[PDB]
RNA sequence: AGGACCGAACCGACUAAUGUUGAAAAAUUAGCGGAUGACUUGUGGCUGGGGGUGAAAGGCCAAUCAAACCGGGAGAUAGCU
RNA sequence: GCUCGCCGGAAGACCAAGGGUUCCUGUCCAACGUUAAUCGGGGCAGGGUGAGUCGACCCCUAAGGCGAGGCCGAAAGGCGUAGUCGAUGGGAAACAGGUUAAUAUUCCUGUACUUGGUGUUACUGCGAAGGGGGGACGGAGAAGGCUAUGUUGGCCGGGCGACGGUUGUCCCGGUUUAAGCGUGUAGGCUGGUUUUCCAGGCAAAUCCGGAAAAUCAAGGCUGAGGCGUGAUGACGAGGCACUACGGUGCUGAAGCAACAAAUGCCCUGCUUCCAGGAAAAGCCUCUAAGCAUCAGGUAACAUCAAAUCGUACCCCAAACCGACACAGGUGGUCAGGUAGAGAAUACCAAGGCGCUUGAGAGAACUCGGGUGAAGGAACUAGGCAAAAUGGUGCCGUAACUUCGGGAGAAGGCACGCUGAUAUGUAGGUGAGGUCCCUCGCGGAUGGAGCUGAAAUCAGUCGAAGAUACCAGCUGGCUGCAACUGUUUAUUAAAAACACAGCACUGUGCAAACACGAAAGUGGACGUAUACGGUGUGACGCCUGCCCGGUGCCGGAAGGUUAAU
């Protein structure tokens, strides 16, 4: 059976890239409080 | 365009192998690591700056580098470019 | 011109035709094309706001005027189309100086007849002129509430209304429904009644038909009449009965 | 032409069996319907939780739902273990 | 190195998403491989991806996103103009063979092709965020040709068969060759040439369209394929000389005709159809201000450039998603032979594999099957499971019915090989020549070689002749439902759901209703034969009486009634 997590890199990208995160407010203050943590890979690394 | 400084810096050094040699004696091809940029313009203007002999067409492409894992510990090799280099009339190492 | 298909078997055993050999067959006038496609029934925010659509076949629109703005300049029917959008047919009307449109067409309008907006047009189905010269007493179709817009009423197939008085600037309308309006004489107005009249003798044949034409299907879950303007109570006369 | 029949690819598993600490947190064996359209699918976007969507099961919304997940109110309260 | 077996419309090969070096070489066996692991997708060191002709990238675009101004909302926040992003499509160009342990259409020999700049030759009306030409579009059907492809004949070079015959109507391998150039056929499309004028194409326009006339009815457009060049070339078995046994140099002939044929093309075409089936950019005309010896454009000439990014590896699996080297899932293309209706089934060609624990023992018992004398659902709640027919063509086929169906109803008839009709029948495919001939991508012609269906008789083999796989059991009564279909992913696939039709009720356009605090949006770029809500659910006979009460409509002499 076909599962649920399908590998896509444009989707990934498109629905949580950096750009796409930093468009919404909420975004940022979540790009911040991941630098605050100290998170390696904010969102992803392409 | 010259600006030799960029021309002298583009290219690193060339690059000893089977391959490089194989085509050295058939094309009289010189196989050379260069810059990341490293554009073919730039390096066509050093080649004939530097080396004093014409060249025909010039071929690029990236080498990715490889990954050298020691243990809980991932290394990857950095990102150089190889060119091809032909000249048809030099007779050179 | 209805056409009763043999029970050869369930879904179209029952199926009502409305063919009509006339109109035009083949591509439309392609210039007249343009966006306003199949929306799918959602609004801006995409929440079903109007339940039981979707889907449907798609459909090119053709830009159809009705201001008939253009006075005073003959123009030759060509041929007739069936626009998808509309129950109504339309005809290609070329003027004499090389404009080429859409107009509904009207019963008594078949190719190759002329027609001739303004003040000065004869009185005969398919002219359009201000309802002020419109002798009282003969029905008219695709009737304009307001001056620029054109025919704001009696668009349907087979929709007409009967003048029955004037009674100063205004004049009093009386709509398919059954109700008397006032409405301003200086809005412009079509002779003639609209066309083809046969739109429900076809039964759609079976579900298909409804189900690309853009409605889904309905799932099961009076007297209250939910009017409230206000602002048109002195416009209108009364209410249907 | 036939929301036609017989019947491949493809589409949800209906039927007896295997497995019930399986190869698989739902698959296989042998029959079963559609297989030119109310058909199916790839590629992008849209509908975000007291809402969405739903040919209506109160189904699904990340292997979960008669109200998902995250951090907080909150070491909620408990005449119960 | 050989034998046996499986797939071979895949378990083969090539691409995009997927992982990002697992690909090749030398080296090691601690763990990793469900076992030992010299081997490997395990570790170490080195090498590998060559682009104007692949694609991405890139000018302008659909759905959709952001949004200068502006509107709304206490602020975050919502919509939206111009504008800008956004393919899953639209726009320019390459092939034969070889090459390395790993890369190619990227490198090598050639034919070539698209675009821009630079200067020259001779000529001249050039210049749009604008119009037009087509770009530019749906379901189904088909006939006629060609192509890859496969078969046969000759031909090329080697053979006389481990064993009964095999110098012949016998066997073995081949009989392959691109893009471009001129021909522009088969087929399809269009009626053309010249002049005058015009309320239109946002002002204007030689351009489009319309109105007038003179003339021809032969002119133009599109268009697979084949033909000579490409190509006195590439490939060529098999041989002639040097070998580190891995290999290198040279040679080399046939390489032609017929048949069948595609899901590929002619065809973005022709017929029918209602469900009426997008946009812009790629090329050209003209005009606006301007320039009107200028600057630009026209055909050619010589030259320059066409940056950047992946080019390994699996891509129906050991490498992607399933925690695994997992009996699961993954789009597109290539689609051979035998018989057959086929891309199902049975065996083979090229290619990939025997699937990561083996050998013995040959007990009960468990799992899937083979046969079983007699009965044949009698066991079981239960024809559940199993068992039986299963196709072709001909005869034959009841009730009812909306005349379509029931129906393939039921029930019977023959199915192999050989000769004759007919050394291979009708059809098709079709070489040369007679006559003229624009005189060749011509015909009235006449037969060369091949598929050769289907039918009757005769002879013959066996119990069975569709003898393999594949392949409906048949009929009636009866309740339900218009039929087809849809959900309870993971207990109930229906007697539930809607379904085409019918009935009631509401809506007059700034319509009703919902999303929304609000702009605005869907309804609908629709207009009472339109759309929203409720009930039943084709078709035939009907929907009969009643307003106690609850909503609903029209509203009344009157009693009651807050805010103020």
């Amino acid at each position: 059976m076909k599962r649920t997590f399908q590998p896509s890199v444009l989707k990934r990208n498109r629905s949580h890239g950096f750009r796409a995160r930093m468009a919404t407010k909420n975004g940022r203050q979540v790009l911040a409080r991941r630098r605050a943590k100290g998170r390696a890979r904010l969102t992803v690394s392409k | 365009m010259i600006r030799e400084e960029r021309l002298l810096k583009v290219l690193r050094a060339p690059h000893v192998s089977e391959k490089a040699s194989t085509a050295m004696e058939k094309s009289n091809t010189i196989v050379l690591k260069v810059a990341k940029d490293a554009t073919k313009a730039e390096i066509k203007a050093a080649v004939q700056k530097l080396f004093e002999v014409e060249v025909e067409v010039v071929n690029t492409l990236v080498v990715k580098g490889k990954v050298k894992r020691h243990g809980q510990r991932i290394g990857r090799r950095s990102d150089w470019k190889k060119a091809y280099v032909t000249l048809k009339e030099g007779q050179n190492l | 011109a209805v056409v009763k298909c043999k029970p050869t078997s369930p879904g179209r055993r029952h199926v009502v035709k409305v063919v009509n050999p006339e109109l035009h067959k083949g591509k439309p006038f392609a210039p007249l094309l343009e966006k306003n496609s199949k929306s799918g029934g959602r609004n801006n925010n995409g929440r079903i706001t109007t339940r039981h659509i979707g889907g449907g076949h798609k459909q090119a629109y053709r830009i159809v005027d009705f201001k008939r703005n253009k006075d005073g300049i003959p123009a030759v029917v060509e041929r007739l189309e069936y626009d998808p959008n509309r129950s109504a047919n339309i005809a290609l009307v070329l003027y004499k100086d090389g404009e080429r449109r859409y107009i509904l067409a009207p019963k008594g309008l078949k190719a190759g007849d002329q027609i001739q907006s303004g003040v000065d047009a004869a009185i005969k189905p398919g002219n359009t002129l201000p309802m002020r010269n419109i002798p009282v007493g003969s029905t008219v179709h695709n009737v304009e509430m307001k001056p620029g817009k054109g025919g704001q009423l009696a668009r349907s197939a087979g929709t007409y209304v009967q003048i029955v008085a004037r009674d100063g600037a205004y004049v009093t309308l009386r709509l398919r429904s059954g109700e008397m309006r006032k409405v301003e004489a200086d809005c412009r107005a079509t002779l003639g009644e609209v066309g083809n009249a046969e739109h429900m003798l076809r039964v759609l044949g079976k579900a298909g038909a409804a189900r690309w034409r853009g409605v889904r299907p309905t799932v099961r879950g009076k007297g209250k009449k939910t009017r409230s303007n206000k602002r048109t109570d002195k416009f209108i006369v009364r209410r249907r009965s």
